[PDB]
């Protein structure tokens, strides 16, 4: 719990940038605009303990990151008139919890709207160059079209979009938050 | 130390696909269990759960002697099972490969083909082989006897495998049981597992000295000839004949088949329509899935799993195939023949074991044209004319139907007196069966599936009493061979639950 | 005795677990560095453990405690944790240090960069719970688990430290044992008890001749021999210390983790990210031992080795200065600007700051104008078991499982063995090559006979001494390493003024706190160090001082400060246990005398065909093709274009071209072909087809289908240009593509064939629903 308390802190630092990202118009010095945000990690075994190491294993190549954090969670409504309106709903934290969704969605069968075989083989395109992951990611979604939520190019044929000169993905923090939305408030 | 060991058991032999086989993996229902090399297998886990499911069976869910041999995560007495099932690689006999099962569901109002209700399944075929690749380790001098009864079991095939077990396929059994003893508490029974591959034990002398015990169960033997011919349609095809026999590999050779799927929908189609007869309940307006759903033929049959509902049938039939069998050549030299009157009579002269007598093949599968006739002219209205090779003269083994009796008292609650409108039921349906009012599978409208039935064999082991009359074999259509105090015994309970039909299941 | 070797055959698929899944994953194996299986040392030990406790129980006749059984406790040494009561024999360690199986290396050269069959190397397998009554799949139990492809050969180094004075009888025991033991293993790892990690287990050089001695000889053994330490000897001839220092560079690799205790709490050990002095302690001792008195230098100061620091700029890496500040949000030498070192800066006119802590930092000189380079160390966590023997379990999560960080493998080290012209020309004069002798693979810290420890030590050219400029208006003082100092009280102390103190004192002269108020004079942490001291075989007292990376700055107040003193301060060390690389110091260095805040930072092998995991490498290869292949085809199946493209088949409306019952009829056809010896069955059949009107005029309505189907079986390229997969991050072998095409020609034309078909099929339906 030392550990993982020390990556909460470095979570919550994270958490923080929408103080940068998002701020009070016409406001001088520049101001931090009241946006909720978190960021989190859930430590699989080899995912590493430190904040730096973490991250660093999610950088497959250095012009591509499979995290999109941190995840605001202030309502659209109340970020509206904030510098970064657009930013904040990239990192809307309902983004993920829809992705979740249809991750554990079902079909009419009452199998599951993705497969896991599904699921792990894009998990493994993540990790390639762009154009291997985004070919997968034609490929898989052209079978189960479920994935075209999950598109984030805008242009309905990347996992990726292109934020800050990189390319992010909401992906893997579904696959990975998959199972830690329970609630019980339905 | 270790855990310690009495006597460890190695216990082997080769398991046999009895019927088709189909053990599923993630990657319809084509894509079967198959390990890192790819090759087809039965995994360890699915043959423990196979094995361990039919103990639990056996000793009434009594959960500690199960859990005595098969382990447990929450008591802190156990943990590990004593049982090791390894993977076993399912060897497939040469000239055969996997077979792709297709079948359709059938609407109940209008009789025919239910739109989005096809489905394909991959199977391993009949006759292949796989070890029995179990290890037992005692912690006392002997050997327990539900392990006995289980080896037994095996080796009377009274265990399923893998999916489709009430719909054709997962039976299996044991041949060639050897067990090797290893005392490892005994410095000679260590260097003996090092060194010298174990003692010896006849199994016939414990299998002797030790009643046999089943779970509940009554076997039905429906000895049968096609009154017309019967077939299942293959799905393809042929070139000089259309409507194909479907025919399956059953060790080396090939033999035409009924599977028990086909045989299982008819049987379940005249439950639910005497049913739905004495409510004069209708499933015109109901869909596929609600026409299934009703009384005593969920239990019999079996229910789907929607989110639940789902139960698996009480009463399980086996693929049945032709006593004829056929070299894999042979039929595709029939399937391939492009002349109904050329190369398809060397074809069917050779596949029926005739290859000298035209008329004595066609005895056997006979070619039949079918056309047409347009009302007005009178002509054949052609490009409505087809094919089909008739199984006038298959002969076909015994159908095969296990009813769990076991599984019936699950969903009853143990009490044997619900099984009764049940057992009702099954013998209306036998019935119905015998007095050529089921026909089975292609073409029953269009002069193909009405069957002969010689006998019907009940084969009832550890019935109840009240059901011991069931033990019988039967030549009389309408059952006259049950005593008459029990089927009016049956016929009362029967009635009752007429009076109201209610969900026994509660 | 190392250079024994086990060699596991994995003979079923196999799952050395973590305890957890990964989203869609329910169960994952273990990885090595390399991102591929391996079975780690310590389940290795584990295993191989149980089985010689196997063979002992037999010996004993079934008597838990006995001659043999202390036999498994010599050779694998005593279990401490769980004996329990007033046992008084030290804990014998294991004899034996069983290392981590890993595949063959050429085997992971080859994987290097080919991330998708280093996934490939590895399946999903499923797992339900069936419903006792309903007999139906069991809801939310339904599980996948990732297992490894049957036919691993992994192998492990082993090394026998066998006593000196074993008898030879007692040397045929031990082999003997470990040969039985070894043979007994027939299963390792996770679901053993249901077909999962069927295995091989074979030493090098013991074989059932080891057994058959045993066998022939184990009524006659005896107890073994008592343990006992190896003791330090000294002969207290060194002579006395001269300058010069020499100072040799060692360069540390690792090769397995390497867990240096920081913190043991409970089930956990925090590891460090250096190597402390005193783990080349042993190195030094057994390299050098015999060309000096080592324990005597030691007591007299005349031997320094320091920590081992990550090497960055080709140097061993220092820890980050406590005075360099990041603007919180933006800024810090991870984000590589807005960085202060508020020695020399004032706080910004409203941005808060964040004082510096970990990392290390690489060379700077006084006008440098980048950022220093930092260093980061790769920790992971390593999570293992104790099993419980009766119920083969872990008694319990909170009781049964214990986690080590470690510092992973690849990672280089920097550290400074320092020694007085006095002992180097006494080494030199027994040894010219001395030097060479530096070079060794070594295992050192906690858990070092398991999966960790194995590091390889180099030794470099004699580096050039330190030399700190000497400055009167200021001292600068940075904490490279840890300092314990003594209070006055001798006991350890966190009092800054005593380190004000001893230095003035060191030096001779007078310091006094920088005055000024935007700036900071001091930046310390406190460090308590916990460890073990294993020939006292008990605890060390525990050691509290300063962290590296504490900074403090000084105005001379009196005195001229000799820079051939500060020098030799930055060679030995200040305070306590310097010997060991504790007090190590910069003395006025350019970093702490910088302004920095408008600094900104800088910006595989195809397998040989006759190789022995040849077999093992196109088993992965089929199997990464095969997906591939596969759900390739399922794409283009699933689009009507392409299923007419390839096939020709079309729907028109409602009714599909040509009928379903000439695609059964084809598709029963092509699963005769086998091989490309089979295709003139195919387009045999095919012939007859348009031989005849009536059916060739069911086809005619088609794309062309029976000319696209003869071009897709006569064409051997065909099927690959329609599928159009890069196959080359899908092989490793040698030639192995050409291998594989031909291979997997047949099943990749039925592969395509039946997704055409059945995504025809599908939509024919969706069009007739």
């Amino acid at each position: 719990f030392s550990v993982a308390y020390t990556l909460a802190e470095r979570l919550i630092k994270s958490a923080k940038e929408v103080k940068q990202k998002v701020t009070v118009t016409n406001s001088s010095p520049i101001t931090p605009f009241p946006c909720s945000a978190i960021d989190f990690h859930i430590l699989y075994d080899s995912s590493g303990i430190d904040f730096d190491r973490i991250r660093e294993k999610l950088r497959p190549e250095d012009n591509t990151e499979l995290y999109n954090r941190p995840y605001v969670v202030t309502a659209a409504e109340n970020l509206s008139q904030a510098q970064g309106y657009e930013w904040s709903q990239a990192h809307s934290l309902q983004t993920l919890a829809d992705r979740v969704s249809y991750l554990r969605s079902e079909d009419g069968e009452g199998k599951s709207a993705l497969p896991s075989s599904q699921s792990h083989a894009l998990r493994t395109a993540l990790y390639l160059e762009k154009n291997e992951a985004d070919a997968q990611y034609s490929l898989i979604s052209q079978r189960y079209k479920i994935l075209k939520n999950f598109a984030e190019d805008g242009e309905n044929k990347s996992l990726f979009h292109l934020e800050n000169g990189k390319y992010v993905t909401r992906f893997l923090d579904a696959l990975d938050a998959k199972d830690f939305f329970a609630n019980a408030n339905h | 130390m270790a855990r310690k060991v009495t006597t460890r058991w190695k216990i082997t032999g080769t398991l046999i696909a009895e019927t088709p086989l189909h053990i599923g993996g993630v990657g319809t229902d084509l894509a079967l269990a198959v390990n890192g090399a790819g090759e087809y297998y039965v995994p360890g886990t699915s043959l423990a759960g196979a094995l361990r499911g039919w103990m639990t069976q056996l000793l009434n869910n009594d959960e500690s002697q199960i859990k005595d041999l098969w382990g447990d995560h929450l008591d802190a007495k156990r943990g590990a099972s004593f049982v090791i099932v390894d993977d076993a690689v399912i060897h497939i006999p040469n000239n055969a490969d996997v077979e792709i099962r297709e079948g359709v569901g059938i609407d109940r109002h209008f009789g025919t083909a239910a739109n989005g209700f096809k489905y394909s399944r991959a199977v391993i075929p009949k006759g292949s082989k796989f070890k029995l690749p179990l290890t037992f380790d005692s912690q006392d001098d002997g050997l327990p006897n539900a392990l006995i009864q289980l080896l037994c079991a095996l080796e009377a095939g009274d265990i399923r495998l893998g999916a489709a077990k009430t719909r054709g396929l997962g039976r299996i059994k044991l041949d060639d049981l050897k067990l090797k003893s290893f005392a490892l508490d005994k410095p000679e029974g260590i260097f003996s597992a090092l060194l010298d591959q174990g003692k010896k034990l006849d199994w016939n002398q414990l299998k002797a000295n030790v009643t046999y015990q089943s779970p509940p169960y009554l076997g039905i033997s429906i000895t049968w000839n096609p009154k017309d011919p019967v077939m299942v349609k293959a799905e393809g095809d042929g070139l000089a004949i259309d409507i194909l026999p479907l025919v399956s590999q059953v060790g080396s050779d090939v033999r035409f088949v009924i599977p028990g799927s086909s045989i299982k929908g008819i049987l379940r189609t005249q439950a639910e329509r005497i049913i739905r007869t004495i409510c004069q309940s209708n499933g015109s307006e109901k869909n596929f899935l609600e026409q299934l759903r009703i009384n005593l033929v969920n239990e019999l049959f079996g229910s789907a799993s929607l989110s639940d509902l789902g139960k698996i049938g009480a009463l399980a039939v086996n693929d049945c195939f032709s006593s004829l069998s056929m070299t894999p050549d042979q039929w595709k030299a029939v399937e391939n023949a492009t002349e109904m009157t050329g190369n398809l009579q060397p074809a069917l002269k050779q596949a029926t074991g005739y290859p000298n007598n035209i008329s004595q093949a066609y005895k056997v599968l006979q070619p039949a044209m079918h056309v047409a006739v347009d009302r007005w002219t009178g002509g054949a209205a052609e490009g409505m004319l087809y094919s089909v090779l008739e199984p006038i003269g298959v002969t076909w083994e015994p159908i095969q139907v296990h009813l769990d009796i076991a599984r019936l008292k699950n969903y009853y609650h143990g009490k044997e007196e619900k099984l009764k409108p049940a057992i009702a039921l099954l013998l209306l349906v036998l019935r119905d069966l015998a007095n050529k009012k089921i026909p089975v599978g292609y073409g029953t409208n269009r002069g193909m599936g009405t069957i002969t039935v010689s006998q019907i064999t009940l084969n009832g082991k550890a019935l109840p009493t009240e059901l011991e009359p069931l033990n019988k074999t039967m030549t009389c259509p309408n059952l006259t061979d049950l005593d008459e105090a029990f089927r009016q015994d049956l016929s009362t309970a029967w009635k009752e639950w007429i009076a109201d039909p209610i969900d026994l299941c509660q | 005795m190392r250079g024994i070797e086990i060699t596991i055959t994995m003979q079923s698929d196999w799952h050395v677990g973590t305890g957890m899944g990964r989203g869609e994953l329910d169960s994952v194996v273990q990885r090595d560095g390399d991102n591929l299986p391996y079975i780690p040392g310590k389940t290795l030990t584990g295993i191989l453990r149980d089985s010689c406790e196997q063979v002992a129980l037999g010996l004993d006749n079934g008597q838990t405690r006995g001659l043999w059984h202390g036999w498994i406790n010599f050779i694998f040494g005593d279990q401490p944790a769980l004996a329990q009561g007033a046992i008084e024999p030290e804990p014998r360690p294991a004899l034996i240090a069983i290392g981590s199986a890993h595949l063959d290396p050429k085997l992971k050269a080859a994987f290097q960069g080919k991330k998708q069959l280093q996934e490939a190397i590895a399946f999903m397998k499923p797992g339900v719970a069936i419903d006792a009554i309903t007999g139906t799949a069991k809801k939310d139990f339904l599980r996948f688990e990732e297992v490894v492809r049957l036919g691993a050969k992994l192998t492990a180094e082993v090394e026998l430290n066998l006593p000196d004075n074993l008898s030879e009888t007692n040397k045929k025991v031990i082999a003997g044992i470990l040969a039985s033991g070894a043979k007994l293993t027939e299963r390792l790892g996770g679901k053993r008890r249901r077909g999962n990690g069927r295995c091989e287990l074979k030493f090098s050089g013991y074989s059932d001749q080891q057994i058959q001695w045993l066998k022939d000889n184990y009524q006659s053994v005896d107890q073994p021999p008592k343990y006992q330490q190896n003791k330090l000897q000294s002969a207290g001839d060194n002579p006395e210390q001269q300058p010069p220092w020499h100072i040799i560079p060692l360069t540390i690799k690792t090769l397995s983790p390497v867990v240096l205790p920081a913190r043991t709490v409970g089930n956990v050990v925090e590891c460090l990210d250096y190597i402390p002095g005193r783990y080349l302690l042993g190195y030094i001792h057994k390299t050098l031992g015999e060309y000096f008195d080592v324990s005597q230098a030691i007591a007299a100061g005349d031997l320094i080795i320091t920590n081992a620091t990550i090497k960055i700029d080709g140097k061993a890496g220092r820890a980050t200065p406590f005075c360099l500040f990041g603007e919180k949000l933006d800024g810090g030498l991870g984000k590589g600007k807005g960085v202060y070192n508020r020695f020399q800066e004032s706080e910004p006119d409203g941005i808060q700051l964040k004082g510096e802590r970990g990392g290390y930092v690489g060379q700077f000189e006084q006008e440098q104008r980048n950022l220093p380079n930092t260093g980061k160390i790769n920790s992971e966590l390593f999570t293992h078991n104790t099993i419980q023997d009766d119920v083969q379990r872990p008694t319990s999560d909170v009781g049964g499982v214990y986690s080590y960080e470690a510092i992973i493998a690849g990672q280089t080290f920097v550290a400074e063995l320092r020694l007085p012209d006095s002992l180097v020309k006494q080494i030199t004069s027994k040894n010219k090559n001395w030097q060479a002798q530096l070079k060794a693979t070594i295992r050192i810290g906690q858990s070092k006979k398991d999966q960790y420890g194995k590091i390889e030590v180099t030794s470099g050219n004699s580096a050039d001494l330190p030399k700190p400029t000497g400055n009167n208006k200021t001292l600068s003082i940075w904490f490279l390493s840890d300092i314990l100092l003594r209070g006055d009280r001798l006991n350890f102390n966190a009092t800054p003024d005593d380190l004000k103190k001893y230095l003035e004192n060191a030096l001779d002269i007078k310091l006094k706190e920088r005055s000024d108020n935007d700036l900071i004079c001091i930046a310390l942490r406190s460090q308590r160090t916990e460890s073990w001291q294993v020939r006292w075989g008990l605890p060390r007292p525990s050691l509290v001082g300063w962290q590296a990376g504490s900074c403090l700055i000084y105005d001379i107040e009196s005195g001229t400060v000799n820079a051939e003193k500060l020098q030799e301060l930055m060679i030995t060390g200040i305070g306590d246990r310097c010997t060991e690389g504790y007090g190590q110091i910069g003395f006025n260095d350019p970093l702490l005398s910088a302004s920095l805040g408008k600094l900104t930072a800088k910006p595989s092998n195809p397998l040989p065909t006759n190789h022995p995991t040849q077999d093992y490498a196109r088993l992965i290869e089929k199997a990464a093709w095969r997906e591939a292949i596969q759900n390739k085809a399922l794409a283009l199946a699933s689009s009507r274009a392409k299923r007419e493209e390839i096939l020709g088949i079309k729907i028109m409306g409602k009714d599909s071209q040509p009928t379903m019952t000439q695609l059964g009829g084809f598709r029963s056809v092509l699963k005769r072909l086998h091989s490309r010896n089979n295709r003139d069955i195919v387009t045999g059949y095919l012939t007859a087809l348009e031989q005849v009107s009536n059916r060739k005029e069911k086809w005619s309505n088609t794309s062309q289908g029976l000319t696209k189907i003869r071009n897709l079986v006569t064409q051997e390229n065909l099927i690959w240009n329609h599928l159009d997969i890069d196959f080359s991050p899908l092989t490793i072998t040698q030639n192995g593509v050409n291998q594989l095409k031909s291979e997997l020609w047949a099943e990749a034309v039925r592969t395509l064939v039946d997704a055409i078909i059945r995504g025809h099929k599908r939509d024919l339906e969706k069009a007739q629903e």
